[PDB]
């Protein structure tokens, strides 16, 4: 009989994993402060890693990798890419980004302006986007003065990265979108990619001559369902799954989702996770870690995939909770604590 | 030459002291009767090993050590054991009943009655020193004597020997080998009152020594003898520079200088490699790079924690055996390019290295195999603050209900000394965070 | 040299105490005449803890036999190991206590208490370093209950800083001599709440059910009940008699000064299929099973503040840790989570006479409040009607003293109740 | 990657490698603490004996 504790009541994913664990009749939930546990569905912020793996005779497993915040933070991800030889500063799949501290606080203010002046002089498209982790607060603009003045009015670190002025637009609609991939990394650091993804689409026609109205530029599920007037028109909940999106790429572009996009996604997922493996691996540690990741991608009119951000505590598509949460238990939890297919994941083999 | 007086307090300090001095004798060629054939200056000399041994006219080499315990069964082993001849009786001090795992009982009730006697025996050792460096104090966190009487001894040592350095070898409490529920109380009480009096302290987590013994030595259920022999190798590595000819860590003052930039943060992390089972058919001898890289593996640290998520303030590499500087730097370069070694911006990113050509000695019939080269890394990581967190949390669970507190109040301790001590540890945890986190 | 002075008072106290000295005297190789005849030095290692060494290598128990009537102690003097006790250590009267706590505590017992303390003082003075005292007695009678608690009170006055430990047989209507037992037990519990560091609660109802349902004894006797108490007393004291400290034990078992009433357990308990070997999992499953416990309290009705186990015999110490850490990690809902690592395990290589390996269980559980609740209920059922009070008021006691004992025990239950939540 | 302060002798050598440059209570007061706790023990035992005498 295995024991687990829940320390994040707001986790829709592990609320299901926890519900499934109890359904097996071989997992017993304990009070969130009971140390004699096998599995910890820990909190997002300030998870007490230093207290794991010190109970005699208990193999302990936690659903977060200590150190993965380096990847799941706007500014952190930028510094990781620019300072990591595995990713280098010439990383071809990550938009040119800069870390900018508000003037009321290293900082890349000047380095951003140099690249800006270069584009402005060369007649090139010079539209950037400013954002931060403390957002629901985003600003898209082509003037550098507006971008920097918007970050000073705030008080937290921000990031300015190039705005993809040529995004691939679905038809009919002429509308932006993004791709959400779910990636599970187990205690052995095997990288499993959920076969099911979701395209969070914009129900508004993309308009390059008006970044003021951010409902056709931002494909967030909350913004489309709150400030967009065509929500749920083309697909239910502004969500298109891989089957529909794949068939579209064949009828329209004469290509497949695997060849034109998924190869680059799998490559980007591997590159990011292999990079930090030495820093976060629990291979020789006194406890084990796994974690579900939400990778967000952009696709341009050349079918080139770009990495937007990586979410360390992602949610799932309503239609995909059952299958994916079951997959977590199968490969992540029961692989360490077995019970008394055709997998839903795609193993991204790599060198450890 | 400057002398070092070792003090062993409580069962843990006495039995670890017994294991170290056994090893020192094997290392310096001293026999159980105290005789040292290689010592050509009979009844005197200022050699490096004389920092730990005085000499009688009869050529006996007497440890500059004091063993203190409130109950006599552990020291009586020393009095009748293999090395009973090394120490004369005045060096072995035992009461008739212990502190019952009660800090207040060892610090106040019993400690008050025996403190002046201990200081008198220590003064006798100090009177044989032409230039005393300081003291090395061995004790447990959890025992009532180890915690309670040790902290009182440190306070008095700071009075009687103000200009002398004091180093600790402290045994951190682990449930796998402890039967006492109150050790979190004792550990925090004694760390609070000892902090300002200790210049550098080497914590050994019994949980670490235990797994190293089960994993590397294949000891299914280790004993204190197994733990103590392994612990005395690390201690021998740390005190070798004081007992042998060298230039790194040649006196106690150099430990604080090289390992403690901030006085309160004086808890270096010890890592030792390799530990090889003697029962093995025969092991492939590891290289300088391999044993150096092992120094950044959590599995051979004296305290289980993740240095990859701390910051280094200092770092010493103490090699023993067939090692030359060429191999060391080759391994270090290779480790920087692979490992996660983040230093504080106000400290250089460097490694002080010491090499002693004599390979590690091992007690015959012991558990550790004879290896051609070994290294002990002393690094001051903020990652060791995990050990304070764990311990402080257990304290909080019991103190929230005042569990077992009446035992301390009953010996004359005020309840406020609990919160005063816990607040100090909370500050200690804040210091580690201000130093190692952005 | 950490000596323990043993005291047994009253019928129950001396009959249970007698068998205890019969059991451990067999374990230490001491024959009925005090001459050692074992074959292991471990038998003599800690022998002075309970035995004095006399001329001719004779070992004399450090026991003081007390009673207000001569009957029971005449049995001991004529029983198996009767000759091994010091003649001067028999202190007794002739009036008896009539199962009356007031007689043992204020009138009859009060006249006899000083001569007992002279014997205690004689034994303590000759101790190199006295650990503390241990008393065996019942709470439902007069001498062991009434005078026993009077002794504990006077011993704590003269030795305030010594550990006071008792084995106390709690009454039960099922195995009950007189109806006034609830009265005597309630009056004694208050004394024990104040003046003992550790009290092992032994419930005659539990000892009965074990002898009936588990041991398959059709008609249990007091002798059969005492065989279980002897086997338990030998188990809990194994840490003291072989290769630790009374005060150290108390420190790790007693988190609150008044909650020092333990539930002991023993394993195996086999019926005469008695030669079969008992694996470590079986020792552990039984040791924690309620049917193996002698407090007649269902531990699943409360929570363990602290638990101690002692395993005896040559067994797999690695497999011991695996099984103990299995009962904890498979029922941690019955252990308070605010005392980390409150389950301790000890091993001893010498098993009891006739067992390859055994396990003794010592638990500080809040389920023990069920025991004091039963006693409190029986007490109130009679006291509300003042039934049988004249036996006690006739000895100088006042109804006020009963009202206070009632409240004291109900406060004790309230205290147990708050830590169970 | 610089080596400095290389010291050599018969029984070993020591050096320093740099990979990157940077960016009490008096004796009286102790007696008081000890004697205060002893006074609190004496007071607590006086209350016990006073209780037992009652
Ligand atoms: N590594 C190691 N730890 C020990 C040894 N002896 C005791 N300990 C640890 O020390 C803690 C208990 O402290 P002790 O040293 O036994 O107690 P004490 O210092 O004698 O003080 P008292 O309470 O008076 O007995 C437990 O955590 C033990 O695991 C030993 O020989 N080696
Ligand atoms: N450089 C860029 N070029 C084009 N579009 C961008 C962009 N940066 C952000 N976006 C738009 O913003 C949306 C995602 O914003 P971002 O992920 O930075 O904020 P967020 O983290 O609060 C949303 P989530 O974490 O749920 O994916 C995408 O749908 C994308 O269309
Ligand atoms: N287990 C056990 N209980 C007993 C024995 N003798 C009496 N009792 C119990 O003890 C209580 C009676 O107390 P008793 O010792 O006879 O009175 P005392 O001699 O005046 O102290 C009743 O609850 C009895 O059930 C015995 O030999 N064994
Ligand atoms: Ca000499
Ligand atoms: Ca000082
Ligand atoms: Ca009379
Ligand atoms: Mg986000
Ligand atoms: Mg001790
Ligand atoms: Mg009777």
């Amino acid at each position: 009989m295995y024991t687990f504790v829940v320390r994040d009541e707001n986790s829709s994913v592990y609320a299901e994993v926890s519900r499934l664990l109890l359904a097996t009749g071989q997992w017993k939930r304990l009070r969130k402060d009971n140390p004699r546990f096998n599995l910890m569905l820990g909190e997002r912020n300030r998870l007490p890693f230093g207290r794991l793996g010190h109970e005699p005779g208990l193999v302990q497993l936690v659903n977060y990798y200590r150190g993965a915040d380096k990847l799941c933070r706007k500014a952190s991800l930028v510094k990781l890419i620019k300072t990591s030889p595995e990713l280098s500063e010439s990383c071809t799949w990550f938009p040119e980004s800069y870390v900018i501290y508000p003037t009321n606080l290293t900082d890349e203010r000047e380095v951003f302006l140099a690249a800006y002046n270069r584009r402005r002089e060369g007649r090139e498209g010079n539209v950037w986007i400013a954002k931060s982790s403390a957002g629901a607060g985003i600003l898209i603009s082509s003037e550098a003065s507006e971008l920097l003045d918007f970050i000073d009015e705030q008080g937290q670190v921000h990031v300015i990265q190039k705005y993809l002025e040529k995004p691939l637009l679905l038809e009919p609609g002429h509308r932006k979108f993004d791709i959400r991939s779910w990636v599970l990394v187990d205690h052995l650091y095997n990288i499993y990619l959920y076969r099911e993804g979701v395209l969070r689409t914009s129900s508004e026609p993309y308009n390059s001559a008006n970044f003021q109205d951010k409902t056709c530029h931002l494909t967030n599920h909350c913004i489309q369902k709150e400030y967009s007037k065509n929500y749920g028109r083309y697909e239910e909940g502004n969500e298109m799954f891989f089957e529909e999106f794949n068939q579209y790429l064949m009828d329209a572009l004469n290509t497949t989702l695997e060849n034109s996009i998924l190869l680059q996604i799998k490559h980007i997922i591997r590159s990011c996770l292999m990079c930090i493996e030495p820093a976060i691996s629990t291979k020789h540690l006194h406890y084990q870690s796994f974690q579900l990741f939400g990778f967000d991608f952009m696709v341009d009119e050349e079918l080139k995939v770009w990495l937007i951000e990586v979410n360390g505590a992602p949610a799932c598509a309503q239609k995909l909770y059952a299958e994916l949460c079951q997959g977590i238990v199968d490969v992540a939890i029961s692989s360490v604590f077995p019970l008394a297919p055709t997998s839903i994941f795609i193993k991204l083999h790599h060198h450890h | 030459m400057r002398e070092c007086i070792s003090i062993h307090v409580g069962q843990a300090g006495v039995q670890i002291g017994n294991a170290c001095w056994e090893l020192y004798c094997l290392e310096h060629g001293i026999q159980p009767d105290g005789q040292m054939p290689s010592d050509k200056t009979i009844g005197g000399g200022d050699d490096s090993f004389n920092t730990f041994f005085s000499e009688t006219g009869a050529g006996k080499h007497v440890p500059r050590a004091v063993f203190v315990d409130l109950e006599p069964t552990v020291i009586d082993e020393v009095r009748t054991g293999t090395y009973r001849q090394l120490f004369h009786p005045e060096q072995l001090i035992t009461g008739k009943e212990d502190a019952a795992n009660n800090y207040a009982r060892g610090h106040y009730t019993i400690g008050k009655e025996i403190i002046d006697l201990v200081l008198d025996r220590i003064r006798k050792l100090a009177d044989q020193c032409t230039g005393l460096q300081g003291f090395l104090v061995f004790h447990s966190f959890g025992g009532g004597t180890g915690s309670g009487f040790t902290s009182l001894l440190m306070e008095r040592l700071s009075v009687d020997y103000g200009k002398k350095s004091k180093l600790e070898f402290s045994i951190y409490p682990a449930p796998q080998v402890s039967t006492a529920v109150v050790e979190p109380y004792n550990s925090i009480l004694t760390t609070h009152t000892t902090l300002e009096h200790s210049d550098c302290a080497f914590m050994v987590d019994n949980e670490a020594i235990y797994d190293i013994c089960r994993r590397n030595l294949d000891i299914e259920r280790p004993t204190y003898t197994n733990l103590n022999r392994l612990i005395s190798q690390i201690v021998s590595s740390i005190t070798a520079s004081l007992r042998f000819d060298g230039a790194l860590n040649v006196d106690l003052t150099e430990f604080q200088t090289n390992l403690v930039p901030y006085p309160r943060i004086h808890f270096p992390l010890a890592t030792y490699a390799p530990v090889i089972s003697a029962e093995k058919a025969y092991h492939e001898q590891l290289s300088v790079a391999e044993i150096t890289n092992a120094c950044f593996e959590p599995a051979n640290q004296m305290v289980k924690c993740d240095p990859r998520h701390g910051k280094y303030m200092a770092c010493c590499l103490l090699y023993r055996g067939d090692v030359v500087p060429k191999d060391v730097n080759a391994a270090i370069a290779t480790i920087k390019t692979k490992r996660s070694i983040q230093f504080v911006d106000w400290c250089p990113t460097g490694f002080k290295v010491g090499i002693n050509y004599q390979p590690p000695t091992v007690v015959p019939g012991g558990d550790l195999a004879k290896v051609q080269r070994a290294v002990c890394m002393l690094s001051n990581t903020t990652a060791i603050a995990e050990a304070w967190a764990r311990l402080d949390h257990k304290f909080d669970l019991m103190y929230a209900k005042r569990a077992f507190v009446h035992w301390y109040v009953g010996e004359g301790m005020e309840e406020g000394e609990f919160s005063e001590a816990r607040e100090d540890m909370a500050a200690l945890e804040k210091d580690y965070e201000e130093v190692g986190v952005d | 040299m950490r000596e323990i002075v043993h005291i047994q008072a009253g019928q129950c106290g001396n009959q249970i105490g007698a068998k205890f000295w019969e059991v451990i005297s067999d374990e230490h190789g001491i024959d009925p005449t005090g001459s050692y005849h074992g074959d292991s030095d471990l038998q003599l290692e800690r022998i002075n803890v309970y035995y004095n060494e006399a001329t001719g290598n004779k070992y004399v128990p450090r026991a003081i036999l007390v009673d207000l009537e001569p009957g029971t102690m005449d049995s001991v003097r004529s029983g198996p190991f009767g000759q091994i006790f010091r003649p001067d250590n028999f202190v007794f009267g002739q009036s008896g206590a009539g199962n009356n706590w007031a007689k043992g505590h204020y009138t009859e017992g009060a006249e006899l208490v000083d001569s007992v303390l002279d014997v205690v003082r004689k034994e303590s003075e000759s101790c190199d370093c006295l650990q503390g005292f241990q008393l065996t007695h019942s709470l439902g009678g007069g001498t062991g209950s009434g005078m026993g608690t009077l002794l504990i009170s006077k011993i704590r006055e003269e030795y305030p800083d010594r550990i006071m430990n008792t084995f106390s047989v709690m009454p039960s209507p099922k195995v009950s001599d007189t109806v006034v037992e609830p009265y005597n037990a309630t009056l004694s519990v208050h004394q024990l709440v104040e003046n003992t560091d550790e009290t092992y609660c032994i419930d005659n109802e539990a000892l009965y059910d074990i002898c009936f349902r588990t041991l398959k004894l059709t008609t249990p006797t007091y002798g059969d009940l005492n065989h279980l108490v002897s086997a338990t007393m030998s188990g809990v004291t194994t840490c003291l008699r072989f290769p630790a400290d009374l005060r150290k034990l108390a420190v790790n078992m007693v988190p609150f000064p008044r909650l020092h009433f333990f539930m002991p357990g023993f394993a195996p308990l086999t019926s005469r299929q008695q030669y079969r070997a008992l694996t470590v999992p079986e020792l552990t499953q039984q040791m924690f099973d309620s049917k193996n416990m002698m407090a007649a309290c269902d531990p699943r009705h409360g929570r363990y503040l602290t638990v101690a186990a002692i395993f005896r015999g040559r067994m797999s110490m690695k497999e011991v840790d695996e099984q103990m850490l299995n009962v904890q990690n498979k029922n941690s809902s019955y252990f308070v989570e605010w005392i980390p690592n409150n389950v301790k395990t000890a091993v001893c290589d010498i098993p009891p006479r006739g067992l390859k390996m055994s396990a003794t269980f010592i638990g500080n559980s809040t389920a023990i409040q069920e025991l004091f609740k039963r006693i409190s209920e029986q007490f109130t059922a009679m006291f509300r009607r003042k039934a049988f009070l004249h036996w006690y008021t006739g000895e100088g006691m006042d109804e006020m003293e009963f009202t206070e004992a009632e409240s004291n025990m109900n406060d004790l239950v309230s205290e147990y109740q708050q830590y169970q939540d | 990657m610089e080596v400095i302060e290389l010291n050599k002798c018969t029984s070993g050598q020591s050096f320093e490698v740099i990979l990157k440059p940077p960016s009490d209570p008096s004796l009286e007061e102790i007696q008081k603490k000890l004697e205060a706790a002893e006074e609190r023990r004496k007071y607590q035992e006086a209350e016990l004996l006073k209780h037992l005498a009652e």
